[PDB]
């Protein structure tokens, strides 16, 4: 209702943050150095810059860090040459750029994220043609958040998850405890699927592997070796800050998204009365929701 | 449309006379030196001269004509764009590449040492949030000492009101 | 008999930095004005004629109940006049002459206005650089009145001022050593002696010999009297720091505890009353007034969406350290260094953009303007380098950006070609 008239309103400079920091690839760079610099900069995710033609070619993200890994994997013993030597030019060839100006609306990004289904968009100023911020959906719902007092509450928030049949409930790609790292991997190119909650035996969820746990893979340089279970690789930071995160289906919708901007996360798993998993509602869920 | 007739000579009495006056003598106003009178003349050149304690003079540095008998007075020409504070700035500032070179030092600022990626900003916000910078460290190139032939540059630029310090890494 | 536009001009009110300022009633009326008058003789050899342009598009903008106003500007064929507030209270300098010094209930208050009215001015990217008593005014309440710009500069970004301006006092140091400055930095010092000479009657640097003076003000040593509480004693001592990085800033003066006791919040802007009493920036871009106002301070009173912290729950996407070949994390550093001779780094520099098919002018002998042509693209590359020295036996070659693909990746793969081809 009037979530949406909102978001025409806004532009994407109000996301934009008053400093911020923006690392930039160019395509004839290393990838294996590339992906080191995501982790040195703590940045997600680099524009890429083709020098040759002088115009942003794309976006290198974990996703892509993912397919190198999944592709070139024979094992352990032997080591990843193409992820040592390709370039971030030659791995395009072997694998259109989508942005958006900043005065364009805000209801045009969740547009733009939503039909080329990317998560990451470059804001581009069309006057200098730089690069600008890296709009997500954390920033756009965050944004909201900012304003649910300002505009008045629609009579969708305060009914349940089960009524406004938010998210997805069929066919969850999940992983075992003890399922390895490159099965996981290839979970992550065929489903196309942010995160993989990880369960038991008893077939409750102890813990959730995002692809954002895959560069840690990168940082520890263990990506060598990928037959190691997806517990060993959550294991940096089981000891600490977590965590778990989960919802009901009986709880509101407001509860939800108050759920997702305080715990910063993309997702919450889908519960049961119990640990067991029943569905997942995504945050490209929820804005989707907000806009049609 | 005001002009201004100032006297910066000596003198117990200056008057004026010119073609508005009909060549009569209009008293002036002293301060402490100066005897000025502000008159309002139309566009175009008007014929003036002074007249202190007795004698028919002119102000030396103003511009002359002589009336073919020997009479010398002073000439000023009230254009049109002397109305206009910027008119008369524009008239007063155009009045006021490429090169191979030739070659025929100031202290460092200790302001562009504030290196901005080295700063740590706690670990409770986003990793790609930054300390707002100082507009003097704005557009200024820092690196970083090259590893195994890839170089890193940065700098911080800005965008209407927000800024934006991009990183380059580019292999040479 | 002397009239100017229904304004008769009387005796002289003084002479300031630049053209004398005078006293003007209404003929009609009697409502009094302060007519500065500036000789168009004097604007022209001074090659100044840029800089009145400048004061007078900034001045007849600004809206301060703390600074003097600017009515209207008269312009005549051999000078200009402007016509401007009058106050009748005369110099603060005179009421601290007067009096023996300030009673820190008034001295505070007078303190804030002036702090408020230089806060206005550095808004504006205005630098007024000849801060002190003889030119902060005063009105019939009591309230200051800062007026006198004249040595007042602009601050672009990424660009220093040179000119050592102002009085021998109330100077900073890094002005009386003709050294390059910030700009703000040099208001607040000149605050903090302002803010001295309000308590103490008397100057913090004062001497007869002026080299001695110099050493004094460089040194930054100052006797503190015991009649000044602990509370504004720290102020001092940290507006009056030597080193511009350690000085304070004002809005770090703002959240001193001797400053924010009886403050009225109609002076700054993140203050409760200055939403809903001054018109903001909101005014040239425009129930649609409050509602642009209101989106403002809900993105305001975000301070952590849209700036980050300082050294809780660490942030989910926090990267963890890059492990051994954790490794210690790499410095930036100011452009690039060398060791040898001056003449030899600009003799350097020169033969590398022969290499590289640089075209560029000659500002001095240390500041080049160059430019290349993207031969991609056809827009034209340029940025400004500049020679400085550092410790003793050290220099450092900076890099400036100047204003189809991208300019700020032009202005890096530029400098990467040139500094590649050096050394
Ligand atoms: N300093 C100085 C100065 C002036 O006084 C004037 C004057 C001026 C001279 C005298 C008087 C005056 C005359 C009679 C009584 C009082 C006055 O202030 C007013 C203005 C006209 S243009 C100008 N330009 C200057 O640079
Ligand atoms: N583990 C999962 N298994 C199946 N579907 C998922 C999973 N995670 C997210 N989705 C769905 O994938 C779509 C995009 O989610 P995301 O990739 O998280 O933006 C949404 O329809 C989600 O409900
Ligand atoms: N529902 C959740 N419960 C616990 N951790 C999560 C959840 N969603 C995301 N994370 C973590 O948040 C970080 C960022 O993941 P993402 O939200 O995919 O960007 C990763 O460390 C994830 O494991």
């Amino acid at each position: 209702s009037v979530y949406t008239s909102f978001m025409k309103s806004h532009r994407c400079y109000d996301l934009i943050p008053t400093s911020s920091k923006l690392v930039v690839f160019d395509t004839s760079l290393q990838v294996k150095k590339a992906f080191f610099a995501l982790v040195t900069n703590g940045v997600r995710a680099a524009p890429l810059w083709d020098s040759k033609k002088q115009s942003f070619v794309g976006m290198l993200t974990i996703t892509d860090f993912i397919n190198i890994l999944h592709r070139y994997y024979k094992s352990a013993l032997v080591q990843i040459y193409e992820l040592e030597e390709h370039k971030i030019e030659t791995w395009r060839e072997v694998y259109p750029l989508v942005c958006i100006s900043p005065n364009a609306s805000l209801f045009d990004a969740v547009s733009s994220l939503i039909r080329n289904k990317i998560h990451r968009l470059p804001v581009i100023d069309p006057e200098s043609g730089n690069t600008l911020y890296i709009l997500t959906h954390k920033r756009i719902l965050k944004f909201l958040k900012l304003f649910i007092t300002e505009f008045p509450k629609p009579e969708f928030m305060s009914k349940s998850l089960e009524e406004l049949q938010i998210g997805t409930y069929a066919n969850i790609a999940m992983v075992r405890t003890t399922t390895p790292v490159y099965v996981a991997l290839g979970i992550f190119v065929q489903h196309r699927v942010s995160a993989l909650p990880v369960v038991d035996e008893k077939g409750r969820v102890v813990d959730i592997y995002s692809k954002f746990d895959v560069i840690n893979l990168a940082a520890e340089k263990t990506y060598n070796n990928l037959d190691v279970s997806v517990t060993k690789a959550l294991q940096h930071r089981s000891h600490y800050f977590e965590g778990v995160l989960k919802c009901y289906l009986h709880e509101t919708l407001e509860t939800i998204i108050n759920r997702l901007v305080e715990a910063e996360v993309h997702r919450l798993v889908v519960v049961d009365e119990n640990d067991v998993v029943k569905g997942i509602v995504s945050l490209s869920d929820i804005l989707q929701a907000l806009v049609l | 449309r005001p002009t201004v007739f100032r006297w910066t000579g000596g003198g117990k009495e200056v008057y004026l006379s010119g073609s508005f006056n009909n060549w009569s003598k209009l008293p002036l106003t002293r301060s402490h030196n100066n005897f000025v009178a502000i008159l309002d003349l139309p566009e175009g050149e008007h014929q003036y001269k002074f007249f202190v304690d007795g004698q028919w003079t002119h102000d030396p540095s103003e511009p002359i004509v002589t009336s073919q008998l020997g009479t010398v007075n002073n000439i000023i020409q009230v254009k049109k764009t002397d109305f206009e504070v910027f008119d008369a700035l524009m008239v007063d500032s155009q009045k006021c590449q490429e090169p191979y070179v030739c070659k025929p030092p100031p202290i460092l600022p200790p302001h562009l040492l504030q290196v901005i990626l080295n700063k740590d900003t706690g670990i409770s916000c986003d990793p790609a949030l930054l300390p707002e910078p100082n507009h003097v460290m704005l557009n200024h190139l820092y690196a970083l000492s090259i590893k195994d032939g890839v170089m890193v540059l940065s700098a911080t630029h800005r965008y209407k009101k927000k800024y934006v310090t991009t990183l380059l890494y580019k292999p040479i | 008999r002397v009239k100017i536009g229904h304004y008769v001009l009387g005796d002289t009110l003084g002479v300031g930095t630049f053209g004398k300022v005078k006293i003007g009633e209404h003929q009609l009326t009697g409502h009094k004005v302060a007519v500065k008058i500036l000789n168009r003789q004097k604007i022209r050899s001074l090659d100044v004629v840029g800089k009145i342009k400048r004061e007078i598009q900034n001045l007849k903008l600004f809206r301060h109940p703390h600074i003097i106003k600017l009515y209207q500007v008269i312009s005549t064929p051999t000078d200009f006049f402007m016509v401007m507030e009058y106050v009748s209270g005369g110099e603060l300098f005179d009421y601290i002459c007067k009096h023996g010094r300030v009673e820190e209930m008034e001295a505070r208050r007078l303190f804030q206005q002036i702090l408020s009215a230089v806060d206005y001015c550095h808004r504006h990217m205005v630098v007024h650089r000849d801060l002190k008593p003889e030119n902060v005014l005063l009105d019939a309440h009591m309230n200051a009145k800062i007026a006198d710009f004249g040595l007042s500069n602009m601050m672009s970004d990424g660009e220093f001022l040179r000119t050592s301006c102002g009085s021998p006092n109330y100077a900073a140091p890094e002005v009386i050593s003709g050294r390059l400055y910030a700009g703000p930095e040099v208001d607040i010092w000149s605050c903090g002696v302002i803010l001295y000479a309000l308590l103490c009657g008397t100057l913090p640097f004062d001497d007869e010999h002026v080299p001695t003076l110099f050493k004094k003000i460089r040194g930054g040593v100052f006797y503190i009297p015991e009649y000044l509480n602990r509370s504004v004693a720290t102020l001092l001592m940290h507006m009056l720091q030597v080193d511009p990085l350690k000085r304070a800033t004002i809005k770090d003066i703002r959240e001193h505890e001797w400053f924010k006791q009886d403050l009225p919040s109609y002076l700054f802007p993140e203050d409760p009353s200055y939403d809903a009493n001054v018109i903001d920036d909101e005014a040239v871009k425009e129930v649609a007034y409050h509602l642009i106002i209101d989106n403002r301070r809900i993105m305001n009173q975000a301070s952590e969406f849209y700036l980050a912290s300082s050294p809780l729950k660490p942030h989910p996407e926090r990267m963890p350290p890059l492990i051994a070949d954790a490794v210690k994390k790499a410095k930036w550093h100011l452009g690039i260094r060398s060791q040898s001779k001056p003449y030899d780094i600009m003799a350097e520099v020169y033969r590398a953009m022969k290499q590289l098919d640089f075209e560029w002018k000659v500002v001095n002998a240390y500041h080049l303007r160059v430019r290349r042509k993207n031969p991609v693209t056809g827009n034209y590359v340029k940025m400004s380098l500049q020679l400085y020295l550092v410790d003793n036996r050290s220099y450092l070659l900076d890099f400036k950006s100047i204003d189809l693909g991208s300019h700020t990746m032009d202005f890096f793969e530029m400098c990467a070609s040139l500094i590649t081809t050096l050394a």
